[PDB]
């Protein structure tokens, strides 16, 4: 609710790439 | 602060009974392990060692 | 970090590490929450028991690292401190409650690939993502085991290390414990028979608990790593400074003294 660029990886976000282990924590919002 | 095992009686600020805590004003003793009152001492500081490379000696000022 | 990966590049740019001048040590994990403000336990800057009582002087933070022991010139930067905040109730001699900190560099640092930094959690975010069995990350360069086999095993990663946790509900994390346990904590870790493991561990203090929002694609600091009895101890569990909990002290602290 505020404005600065925060919390977005230049390294991933910005390039599109995803982590190694983001998944698993994605994946735990939803169970399975 | 990570709480580790009492090495030495009369410490605290360590874990004494099984994975608790004995906290100040108590103080350790070892046999099965018993936690009681009476003023103890913190196991001391589970210190690190100094194998970084140097940085700028600008910043050691 | 006990169980945990290799982080890659990049992968937590907002990972800031407290670095003692004389001896040089590790002393804490931290985050970066804008270019001039550092986010810590504590417990890392205030714990009178073992004499420590820093001073803006006596520290150094580091911003964009990887490996625990190099000098990574031109990727990490390296910035004084102006000023050191701990939250005025927090609470040594009991349970480390409202174990939080705050420090503003001398200088604003400049970000790059290595280096940007973390969101906090609104309201919205809080109640959304702070909820059991949902996973955060844990990233640090502490120790790999509670306990090794001296001058023998591994103690400290090269390298900074990451781990994904569940956070646990309330009433287990106090049944776990004989600490009380109060409402700007939070604990996280599996449970036995989960068959997974992990913790922090000694030297990760001060470091985020982070959280990623599907719907925007941030990562948010949910929590700072706090406080352990022992490290990936079965039926034991990590605790954490709670960090929306406590957001209205770190907005007092910024727009009285700096942003
Ligand atoms: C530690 O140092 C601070 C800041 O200089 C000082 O005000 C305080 O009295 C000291 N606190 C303790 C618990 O020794
Ligand atoms: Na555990």
């Amino acid at each position: 609710s505020g404005e600065a660029d925060c919390g977005l990886r230049p390294l991933f976000e910005k390039k599109s790439l995803e982590d190694k282990t983001e998944r698993e924590l994605l994946e735990s919002y939803i169970d399975g | 602060v990570v709480y580790t095992d009492c090495t030495e009686s009369g410490q605290n600020l360590c874990l004494c009974e099984g994975s608790n805590v004995c906290g100040q004003g108590n103080k350790c003793i070892l046999g099965k392990n018993q936690c009681v009152t009476g003023e103890g001492t913190p196991k001391p500081q589970s210190h690190n060692d100094g194998d970084f490379e140097e940085i700028p000696e600008e910043y050691l000022q | 970090i006990v169980e945990g990966s290799d982080a890659e590049i990049g992968m937590s740019p907002w990972q800031v590490m407290l670095f003692r001048k004389s001896p040089q040590e590790l002393l804490c994990g931290a985050s970066l929450i804008s270019d001039r403000w550092v986010l810590t336990a504590a417990h890392c800057l205030l714990y009178p028991p073992w004499d420590k009582n820093f001073t803006e002087n006596d520290l150094l933070v580091r911003i964009g690292k990887h490996s625990r022991t190099r000098y990574e010139r031109n990727i990490e930067k390296i910035s004084m401190l102006e000023k050191i905040y701990i939250h005025p109730r927090y609470n040594w001699r009991e349970n480390l409650d409202r174990n939080i900190a705050l420090m503003k560099l001398k200088k604003p640092v400049a970000f790059s690939d290595y280096i940007h930094p973390v969101c906090l959690p609104d309201r919205e975010t809080a109640a959304s993502l702070l909820q059991a069995g949902y996973k955060g990350r844990v990233t640090g360069w502490g120790n790999l085991k509670e306990t090794w086999t001296a001058n023998v095993g591994k103690g400290q990663p090269s390298v900074l290390q990451v781990v994904n946790l569940p956070i646990v509900e309330r009433p287990v994390c106090k049944d776990s414990t004989r600490i009380r346990i109060t409402d700007n904590m939070f604990c996280a870790g599996y449970k036995p028979d989960e068959g997974k493991r992990g913790d922090a561990c000694e030297g990760d203090s001060g470091g985020p608990f982070v959280m990623k929002s599907p719907f925007n694609n941030r990562w948010y600091q949910m929590g700072i790593v706090s406080w352990g009895e022992g490290c990936d101890r079965d039926g034991k569990y990590g605790f954490y400074t709670h960090v929306f909990r406590l957001k209205k002290w770190i907005q007092k602290v910024i727009d009285q003294f700096g942003e």
